[PDB]
């Protein structure tokens, strides 16, 4: 139930 | 209250003073869109200037629908309208309409090309589905989902832009591209095109005419069942029935373990499974929004607040239906375009 908090749009 | 001008190509954007540093992030037929700083929220927003809102009756009906549709929806996975304004101060000189929306970092075109672990993949797809389901509950079937109108933030949140609808063909459902009718799970087809492409890093069904688009469908998914092909108008059928007869490549072959984070097997078979159910030519055999959300690959993320959230209004099936004069469309839109 702990979702990602980051997404590498870099 | 007070306005200023910024050029922006051949277009002039006259906007409330609180919106600053305008630069073009996209254009087309809907209208031109700039990113902008909102001084009053200290946040970046997107300003869309509607393309000739009152050129004719379809332009006008399309602008009022944009607005009445927007104010049927309120969800964390749907881009919300923040403000709308007009620089004109009276009904008879009114022409320009600006929509101000939430801004994100990027569309999914970036993300499809990278390489995601299961929680990000699964979590993006879960948010896509909560947004789609909220559209459907409001009476909105989108029909035009694809990577370019699904937008994302570097914190891994995601929103769906317009609805649908509104070159774009690759993601369109078979019932659409063969002129059958459609219901809710037409958007399910498109989620499988996005998801399948997220795993494979290329467009599932290319071409360049619908003709060639159908080819890549059958080449990969096999020819549909004979009963499905009766439902098709005599004309579409004759064509479809007389193409080469493929068995289909199957989902392990289309999407093997080699393509996924791995054990993690599990796990890839969960993703494979969902795709085997989403990418089903026949809408009557295809997974619905609900079952896709109840599916083991997505259902990890389940929150009652995000899934069961009812819309502020279910969209008026019709009026849809209903014509006005361009003077009477003006009145309805001006009414909104300063509606407090
Ligand atoms: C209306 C609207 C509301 S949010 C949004 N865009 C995004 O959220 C993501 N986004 C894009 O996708 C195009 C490239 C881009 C550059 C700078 C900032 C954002 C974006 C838009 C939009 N982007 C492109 N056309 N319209």
């Amino acid at each position: 139930p702990k979702r990602p908090t980051t997404l590498n749009l870099f | 209250n007070q306005f200023y001008s910024v050029e922006v190509g051949d277009s002039t954007f006259t906007v409330l003073k609180r919106y600053q540093n305008l630069k073009p992030i996209g254009s087309g037929a809907q209208g031109i869109v700039c990113a902008a700083y909102d001084a009053v929220l200290d946040r970046n927003v997107a300003i869309k200037k509607l393309s000739r809102p009152f050129q004719n009756q379809t332009h006008a009906k399309r602008a009022y629908r944009e607005l009445v549709l927007m104010k049927c929806v309120n969800h964390k996975n749907i881009i919300s309208l923040l403000n709308v304004f007009t620089p004109q101060k009276t009904l008879e000189e009114f022409q320009d309409v600006y929509l101000v929306m939430e801004l994100m970092d990027a569309n999914l075109c970036q993300v499809i090309q990278m390489e995601l672990d299961h929680e990000r993949m699964s979590y993006l797809l879960y948010q896509m589905l909560c947004g789609i389901k909220h559209l459907h509950s409001a009476g909105i079937i989108h029909r035009d989902l694809k990577p370019s109108n699904i937008v994302v933030k570097s914190d891994c949140t995601l929103k769906i832009l317009d609805f649908g609808l509104a070159v774009t063909r690759y993601y369109r459902a078979p019932e659409v591209i063969l002129g059958m009718g459609y219901k809710e799970n037409v958007d399910i087809w498109s989620v499988g095109c996005i998801m399948g492409e997220m795993v494979r890093h290329k467009i599932l069904f290319p071409g360049r005419d619908y003709i060639d688009q159908w080819n890549k469908v059958i080449e990969q998914l096999g020819t549909p069942c004979p009963e499905f092909m009766k439902k098709l108008q005599p004309t579409v059928r004759n064509y479809v029935e007389n193409r080469p007869k493929y068995a289909g490549l199957t989902f392990p072959k289309l999407f093997p373990d080699s393509l996924f984070p791995a054990h993690n097997k599990l796990k890839a078979s969960q993703a494979r499974d969902l795709l085997s159910k989403m990418l089903v030519i026949d809408p009557a055999k295809r997974i619905s929004v609900d079952d896709a959300l109840q599916h083991p690959y997505i259902n990890v993320w389940y929150d009652p607040a995000e899934v069961e959230a009812p819309p502020p209004q279910i969209y008026d099936k019709q009026l849809d239906e209903r014509e006005h004069t361009i003077e009477e469309w003006k009145e309805l839109i001006y009414k909104e375009v300063m509606n407090s």
